């Protein structure tokens, strides 16, 4: 700056230098803000001494020309630097409005009067006297923003329409209008005021306005009136004509998919990509600020029609136009995700892989896309490598939870849960409140649940199912393990005939009952926001009506089953829930096709579990009916899918003892007994039978001991088992 | 105690929040607040007792629960 | 600012005081902490509240116990915390509610 000094002219302005060469001279303001510059730097330097007298000598130079205003300003800065508020108040007071920049110094006067005194009254008269003394557009603007900052809404309506009738038309002023009238809640007043301008001599801006508020509050045939008025125009090839065309095209598309018309929201959409290919074509040389815009634009475009293609289930077209929109924009994260999921929807693995390989390149957590790799891998059988990417993912971003989430469940379908609590100890170790974070309880509730608590799992549930994200999982599986806690085969009869007395218990009725009235109620909670969504809905609902067990609900149950299945070819929940319907009616024949049809697909990443429940009905069925070949294959295949299917095991274990495989049933048993952290005695009745025959008495006596702790009044152990494994010590 | 005693325990006192708090957790019974009830705290966090506050109990109780809170 | 005003709006909104309850959400709106989705969030909540129902609505020292200003001229005043009671209100405690003083 001092070097700036030096430089000719920048000494007393006006001091006669007669060189002749006025077109490199110092522009005023230029030189004032050298001088402020340097003021602000002596004064982060401490030099408050040569600030003041830098200040003044600017002030004693700039005396009677436009700027000085602005010199006062920063005098006015040094008070409030001082802290003499009063100083300040006074100087920029002196300010006329005849002077330039009178506005900046009143609008600082109204600032100093807001952040310090806090009086909103002067607050208000500092930009009434503003408006006052120059009645001008900028003026009753600046007075609207103002009351919109001290909250009175009304007189900011009053004070932007004042402005709008200073300038009748204005151009992009009457928008503002229609925006502060969309800001302030005023909807029916903004409507009334977009169609009195619509009416007369406004360009389609204002349909478009108009266009956007109906279908932000639910008027979908008003603004696809409105909509196709607005685009009833020539087609004009001026460019801003060009790319108002292509947005009204494309928020009519939108209305088309919201009212469910999906050929012509691909039409309106494939308008606008061939609206949006002339404007890349023209703005790459007639407006070089406007291309990146425009090729996102065009990138949202193509992926939109690819979108709505998927809901028409046509993938090849859909795969097409995401490399189009890829090809439009490469950076775009949500595009390459969206091709991820197809490519992993057309069980093409490899292209999958490569998407998933690319995101990951450009950026390294990117949790969704580790979701895909690990998935992918998965299905080739890999499992503790994709372990380790989530559990890399998850030690260097310990706060994530859906991440966890999924880790808990390749754990439990690689019955792994033991290293599962560590990973909490982290998680607890990055905040202290972790333990009170949505995603983190309902991992921990799926751990629990997993593990074979009920109960708790969940009570660490219930903290989970408010949440925004987290709230509708959790929901789920409160829905789920209340209609069914003891994870029994619905509709087996395999072990049904082996409980005709245990299930005698009038307090398992009343609980049932309370659990589906709880369930009853936690349906309401839900909000489906998709198709699926009430898809989803209405399966539990049914499964509820299932779990009332009354025969009018369950063949009611079973009619919504076959009509959802009617409607959803190749539904696999819904071909569950109708067999499993088949099968308590007792139309056992008919589940029994509908189970072979069911094992005829293959697994996949969506409906495991759905597939685990028709896998182990399947192999109850074969049970049934002596088929002991056919179920182990279908058991073995079920325990390959998943690592810790208690169910599974028991099955295993009981068709080891047809066999009298003792030991492979004892191992089976013991399994499950571990997997069911001992809430079942009867399978511990079973283990500690199949010991005692396989002559292994110790381990038999332990395993009686521990279904004895378990509860001292289950029979038929003392004698039958425990006594005669003593009697055989010796 | 019975296990089917527990879970009717659980039920039971998952049924009692809901309406507990559906006073004032929607509006008309129709629109969820749950975006705006975040900011509020538990009922017992805002009773208070109305007892003495001197200086040394209330810093003593203060260090000793930032103490805990701090890690 | 956040807490304060949502604190403020669901008060409005569970009091049938619309218009401070589009007044709060303006400013809740205008807060430049929030990001972008939580903007979307609580606009799209407002849009439901504001189509449910119209927006448009229907100093003086302040009393410690309920808030309400202190009408009265004559009103009990803590000995340290400065800060008065409604005269309705003061037999009540027994200690000074802002800052827990014996009354007296
Ligand atoms: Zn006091």
């Amino acid at each position: 700056l001092h070097m700036a000094m030096s430089l000719p002219g920048m000494k007393r302005i006006g001091a006669s230098t007669k060189s002749k060469d006025r077109k490199t001279e110092v522009d005023t303001s230029h030189r004032l803000s050298i001088f402020l510059e340097l003021i602000d730097v002596h004064r982060l330097n401490g030099e408050q001494h040569e600030a003041t007298k830098v200040l003044q000598d600017a002030i004693h130079e700039f005396s009677g020309t436009s700027e000085e205003v602005r010199v006062t300003i920063a005098n006015a800065d040094l008070a409030l630097a001082q802290g003499d508020i009063e100083r300040a108040l006074s100087i920029l007071q002196n300010v006329t409005a005849e002077q330039p920049y009178f506005i900046e110094a009143r609008e600082k006067m109204a600032d100093i009067y807001l952040k310090h005194r806090k009086d909103k009254m002067l607050y208000i008269t500092c930009f009434r006297e503003i408006a006052e003394r120059m009645a001008n557009p900028r003026s009753f603007l600046l007075l609207g923003d103002a009351y919109m900052n001290i909250l009175e809404p009304e007189e900011a309506i009053v004070a932007y329409e004042q402005a709008l009738n200073q300038n009748p038309k204005d151009g992009t002023l009457a928008s503002k209008m229609g925006k502060a009238l969309i800001k302030t809640h005023n909807y029916s007043m903004a409507i009334t005021y977009y169609e009195a301008a619509l009416k007369t001599g406004q360009k389609n801006y204002l349909c478009y306005d108009l266009a956007e508020l109906l279908l932000k509050l639910k008027w979908y045939d008003k603004a696809e009136k409105v909509l196709q008025h607005a685009l009833a125009h020539e087609p004009v090839n001026e460019l801003s004509a060009l790319m108002e065309d292509g947005r009204c095209q494309v928020l009519l598309a939108k209305v088309y998919s919201k009212m469910e018309k999906l050929g012509d929201a691909i039409t309106a959409l494939q308008q606008a990509r061939e609206l949006q290919a002339r404007v890349l074509k023209r703005v790459q040389m007639e407006q070089p600020d406007a291309v990146p815009a425009q090729k996102h634009l065009a990138a949202e475009i193509c992926a939109e029609i690819a979108k709505h293609s998927v809901a028409q289930r046509d993938y090849e077209k859909a795969i097409k136009f995401y490399r189009e929109a890829l090809v439009h924009c490469e950076t775009d994260n949500k595009i390459m995700l969206e091709l991820a999921r197809l490519y992993l929807a057309q069980d093409d693995p490899d292209s999958c892989l490569r998407q998933c390989a690319l995101l990951l390149q450009s950026d390294q957590d990117n949790e969704a896309a580790t979701m895909m790799m690990a998935d992918l891998m998965f299905r080739k059988q890999d499992y503790e490598q994709a372990v380790f990417h989530l559990q890399q993912l998850l030690e260097r971003k310990p706060d994530n939870y859906m991440t966890l989430s999924r880790l808990i469940d390749l754990l439990r379908r690689c019955g792994k849960l033991e290293d599962v609590p560590r990973f909490f100890s982290m998680a607890e170790k990055r905040n202290s409140r972790a333990k009170l974070e949505p995603g983190f309880q309902y991992c921990k509730g799926l751990y629990l649940w997993y593990t074979g608590e009920p109960n708790d799992a969940l009570r660490h549930f219930n903290k989970a199912r408010k949440d925004r994200d987290w709230g509708q999982n959790a929901l789920y599986n409160m829905i789920e393990i209340c209609l069914n806690p003891d994870n029994e085969t619905v509709g087996g009869e395999v072990f049904e005939n082996l409980d005709g007395d245990l299930g005698n218990s009038t307090e398992k009725q009343e609980s049932v009952q309370l659990a589906v009235r709880t369930a009853e109620k936690l349906l309401k909670e839900l909000k489906p926001q998709t198709v699926q969504g009430h898809v989803q809905l209405r399966i539990m609902e049914n499964y509820c009506l299932m779990a009332t067990k009354q025969k009018s609900n369950v063949e009611q149950a079973l009619n919504t089953f076959t009509e959802i299945a009617a409607s959803e070819k190749e539904h696999i929940p819904a071909l569950l829930g109708m067999a499993t319907a088949y099968m308590i009616l007792k139309q056992t024949p008919r589940a029994r096709n509908q189970l072979k049809r069911i094992a005829k697909m293959n697994w996949n990443a969506i409906d495991a579990e759905e597939f685990e429940k028709s896998w182990l009905l399947l192999a109850d069925i074969y049970i049934q009916s002596a088929k002991y070949d056919m179920a182990e294959d279908l058991l073995k295949r079920c325990l390959r899918h998943n690592r810790s299917c208690c169910k599974a095991y028991e099955y295993m274990g009981y068709i080891m003892e047809k066999e009298q495989a003792y030991t492979d049933a004892a191992l089976n048993y013991e399994m499950a007994w571990k997997y069911s952290n001992r809430t079942n005695p009867a399978v511990g009745y079973k283990l500690a039978f199949n010991y005692l025959k396989a002559k292994r008495y110790v381990d038999s006596i332990d395993i009686c001991h521990q279904v004895l702790e378990a509860h001292p009044t289950y029979p038929k152990i003392r004698k039958d088992i425990l006594d005669k494994a003593r009697a055989s010590l010796r | 105690p019975s296990i089917q005693i527990k879970r009717v325990m659980t039920y039971r006192d998952l049924d009692n929040d809901l309406m507990k708090y559906s006073a004032i957790q929607t509006l008309d019974g129709e629109i969820d607040l749950k975006l705006l009830t975040k900011v509020l705290a538990p009922e017992h966090e805002v009773r208070e007792d109305d007892v003495g506050w001197d200086w040394d109990h209330l810093f003593t109780e203060v260090s000793s629960e930032v103490l805990t809170e701090w890690d | 600012p956040v807490e304060i005003y949502s604190l403020l709006a669901l008060c409005a909104c569970a009091s049938r005081a619309f218009g401070t309850c589009s007044k709060a959400f303006i400013k809740l709106k205008s807060l430049e902490t929030l990001s972008s989705e939580q903007k979307q969030q609580y606009e799209d909540l407002a849009l439901e509240i504001f189509t449910k129902h119209t927006s448009k609505d229907n100093k003086l020292p302040t009393c410690v116990a309920t808030g309400s200003p202190i009408t009265e001229y004559q009103f009990w005043m803590c000995s340290v915390c400065k800060h008065g009671v409604l005269a309705q209100e003061i037999s009540h405690y027994s200690f000074c509610p802002l800052c827990h003083s014996p009354v007296g």
